[PDB]
DNA sequence: TACTTACATGACAGGATGTATATATCTGACACGTGCCTGGAGACTAGGGAGTAATCCCCTTGGCGGTTAAAACGCGGGGGACAGCGCGTACGTGCGTTTAAGCGGTGCTAGAGCTGTCTACGACCAATTGAGCGGCCTCGGCACCGGGATTCTCCAGGCGGCCAGTG
DNA sequence: CACTGGCCGCCTGGAGAATCCCGGTGCCGAGGCCGCTCAATTGGTCGTAGACAGCTCTAGCACCGCTTAAACGCACGTACGCGCTGTCCCCCGCGTTTTAACCGCCAAGGGGATTACTCCCTAGTCTCCAGGCACGTGTCAGATATATACATCCTGTCATGTAAGTA
């Protein structure tokens, strides 16, 4: 169980902080640094980042959709 | 007083035509002159290749329980060797269609 | 009647009783056969002539002709080849 | 409801059943039709034996096998289920014309 | 008397069915047009050649061994009319 | 002593300064000539030859090679080299 | 008391020898019969191949201003002409390289 | 500091000086030796003509060019500059070697 | 006088520039080794048709005449060297 | 922050259907019997190509002394390959309609194709020759070298626009 | 919310090395001439191959009628390529270092090639005869038909993970 994979992709999208967006990239595998199957949860991993992108917390850089690169938002 | 005919083809022991052969190497116009082993041998060579595609004729039709060799037959013959393939890979047998040959990434998972 | 039109077939029927007495042949199986006979035939007679004329020999021997399998029939086929023509020839030989 | 199959899998039954097929793919006489038109561009009121026609469909049908054939080596090589005419155009300007 | 579309009647189906047996699972629109072009260059290409045979044949009906010919010519020596 | 190799020298030479009076050859582009005529001859004597034996002809006419021109040169070359072959043969004809 | 010598070339108004090609095809085995047209058609259908590649060769070498024709010139001649590789498509000329021949997406920009 | 220019445009200064130059890219002595090596593995104590080892020497070069513009070609089919071991793999396939 | 290991005398900027003969801006890390193995096997086609040229000539030098000979009978004919 | 809850996504199960799987039948193509004649060989002969010894000489093989070009190696790093993923998207698939191919069915004649002629033509020997190739030189077109111009290719300053920060 | 500074992306101007590009120098391979020789030519004959002429007889041309799968076009689910934004890492490029390839030179003999001799071998031809070709004809393997099992596969309902609300 443990806590909620969102969280996780907070603090990996929050470790880095590069000038330009995380793509998919860096991010799986800060969360294979971390701990996780991410072979076999792709699709858990694509409707937490429609949901980190729809609710209006985490902002997408460049791309479009889960498509592209991801940084934080203003505040 | 003449001897008794025997053949060619049963003087060196095989079943196809020494004569047929070397008739069609001397009016085939590929020499002035045919050395006499030459149509031997190459009786020889084509009797052991349609003997061994019979060969792998017969034991698909046995596998596909049918004792009648059809052209689908040849092909999966053919097409099952890899070196018969180097010889005849432009090579295209009347209705024999095609060599089951499905490559595995458009099959499905 | 008509002129005879001559084929391999009745060899191919031999051959087949030969390693295979159970079994059929069909008539468009034949035609493939003997096409096969008449392309593998040209082939070889076409690398003998290529052959003679590089040595400049107005005859093609089983030298010639075992020189065309060695280059037309890839590997361990050609050399089951000169194997059955070896043998065949030294039976001819023979007499 | 109507029972409906998924994408691919008739179409991959197509390819099984047609692969152990071995009977001629073309309908007939649009092919002797053909085989005509473009005859008469090269020489007017000329015939075909019906063993010819034979021939050409399935050296036509052959071919064509083996264009695509090709086709699919470069498909594939293009990482595409979907293939495209120019990997056919490409498979062209491999094969030697 | 003349035609002057009949390359349509290798049919749509037909060349999905052509495709099918090269084990091609999806086929865009485009492709069957080209293929019915290239169909054409190479009938073209080979009943030129049988056109040619025929007229130094001097014969008016074309035979299959003059196809077979023209096929061995081409490098695609077609196994089943050969005689 | 040194025994005589035959190519196609002096004729090459010969149409190259009817086409071109002021240019010259290297040796190796001369060599690369003489293999052009000696592959297209091949190719053409070949076609030729097999066009004999399908119509059972014994012989190879001028008519045999000018379908094996139209057989392996493509149009252009093709229908002008028939041209040239024309009025050569009608010239040889009238002398 | 005897004809004076003259060439079936030079009765042709060719400068290829129809002898020559004669001799070779007679030898050559293609036939056991020539007809008395066929060299001098070959010689005529060889002498316009050989004189539209010299001419492409000159052209060639007067664009690179060199006097004497080098397979560097063969090479542009024959790749730059579409009838010439549909002759000689499988054919390797000794030193003569390639064509120029830099795909769109190898530039920059 | 020293002059450097990017990436590839030294690899296409070499494609521009290689396809005007005419000169034999393969280093005599070590396919000669190679050639012998090879030779030696079938038939023993072969001897080779100097000019033999040449035109090998051309043999070898325009094949490999051939197939490098071949792969190229496969190459710009997958999107690709950097040609791969498939490539050359797909090319020898729909070749049909 | 045995030779072992001259796959590696075709060195690695020799395969490097035939590709910049072949048109080839970018070159992978896993071109050489495999490149080596076709021009390998390629050799091996070619020498072993010249090598049975030769022997059936009753020679023991091989001369360029045969390898060119090879070459042709495999669809390759090369110009310049007597062919 | 753990505990509880409810829905998206797979887990598990199940029935329709197309293709494989069980015989029944009748058919004609395949297997088999018959006349033959066209073709397979046997013996002698003519004669011709090729196998083999010698040798020689020339072209290849074996060997040495430098020489940097070339091969090899190491580091900086820009660039190539690409994993995935929305996103428009184009095509497979189901299914009734249509029509034109398929089946099956008749006239025939024009054309494929076999047969007698005799001519057109080609192959081939002796003599003769004259064009075409080996040898050699010689020389200027080309192989090699030295110095500006330009072209290419990276670099650097300026402007604007975008992006970020604060009152 | 409006002002404002700062930094990068492109515009714009600069700078220096690689190769044109232009002039200068020797040298080698082109080709022109000489010698040779052998192959092309011609006349004439022998022989024979194929176009011509004519016939004949068979399968495609031509036409005609019934039928149901070909196909075809629309609907609609639904699988698809692909640009793209990075990230990963990997050869490209620019050096330095090292070494053996190239050049130049030298000695050896291997065998490629040529000539000569000789004899092994093979087409030709008449003839005799015999084995597969032509042709005819029976007949069970399968081509078709009818009933049944199972893949299969896609779909209906549960399990679980997980996101969301809450004490």
């Amino acid at each position: 169980s443990g806590p909620p994979v969102s969280e996780l992709i907070t603090k990996a999208v929050a470790a880095s902080k590069e000038r330009s967006g995380v793509s998919l990239a860096a991010l799986k595998k800060a969360l294979a640094a971390a701990g996780y199957d991410v072979e076999k949860n792709n699709s858990r991993i694509k409707l937490g980042l429609k949901s980190l992108v729809s609710k209006g917390t985490l902002v997408q850089t460049k791309g479009t959709g889960a498509s592209g690169s991801f940084k934080l938002n203003k505040k | 007083a003449r001897a008794k005919a025997k053949t060619r083809s049963s003087r060196a022991g095989l079943q196809f035509p020494v004569g047929r052969v070397h008739r069609l190497l001397r009016k085939g116009n590929y020499s002035e002159r045919v050395g006499a082993g030459a149509p031997v041998y190459l009786a020889a060579v084509l009797e052991y290749l349609t003997a061994e595609i019979l060969e792998l004729a017969g034991n698909a039709a046995r596998d596909n329980k049918k004792t009648r060799i059809i052209p689908r037959h040849l092909q999966l013959a053919i097409r099952n060797d890899e070196e018969l393939n180097k010889l005849l890979g432009r090579v295209t047998i009347a209705q024999g269609g095609v060599l089951p040959n499905i490559q595995a990434v458009l099959l499905p998972k | 009647k008509r002129s005879r039109k001559e084929s391999y077939s009745v060899y191919v029927y031999k051959v087949l009783k030969q390693v295979h007495p159970d079994t059929g042949i069909s008539s468009k199986a034949m035609g493939i056969m003997n096409s096969f006979v008449n392309d593998i035939f040209e082939r070889i007679a076409g690398e003998a002539s290529r052959l003679a004329h590089y040595n400049k020999r107005s005859t093609i021997t089983s030298r010639e002709i075992q020189t065309a399998v060695r280059l037309l029939l890839p590997g361990e086929l050609a050399k089951h080849a000169v194997s059955e023509g070896t043998k065949a020839v030294t039976k001819y030989t023979s007499a | 409801k109507p029972h409906r199959y998924r994408p691919g899998t008739v179409a991959l039954r197509e390819i099984r059943r047609y692969q152990k097929s071995t009977e001629l793919l073309i309908r007939k006489l649009p092919f002797q039709r053909l085989v005509r038109e473009i005859a008469q561009d090269f020489k007017t009121d000329l015939r075909f034996q019906s063993s010819a026609v034979m021939a050409l469909q399935e050296a036509s049908e052959a071919y064509l096998v083996g264009l695509f054939e090709d086709t699919n080596l470069a498909a594939i090589h293009a990482k595409r289920v979907t293939i495209m005419p120019k990997d056919i155009q490409l498979a062209r300007r491999i094969r030697g014309e | 008397k003349v035609l002057r579309d009949n390359i349509q009647g290798i049919t749509k189906p037909a060349i999905r069915r052509l495709a099918r047996r090269g084990g091609v699972k999806r086929i865009s629109g485009l492709i069957y047009e080209e293929t019915r072009g290239v169909l054409k260059v190479f009938l073209e290409n080979v009943i030129r050649d049988a056109v040619t045979y025929t007229e130094h044949a001097k014969r008016k009906t074309v035979t299959a061994m003059d196809v077979v010919y023209a096929l061995k010519r081409q490098g695609r020596t077609l196994y089943g009319f050969g005689g």
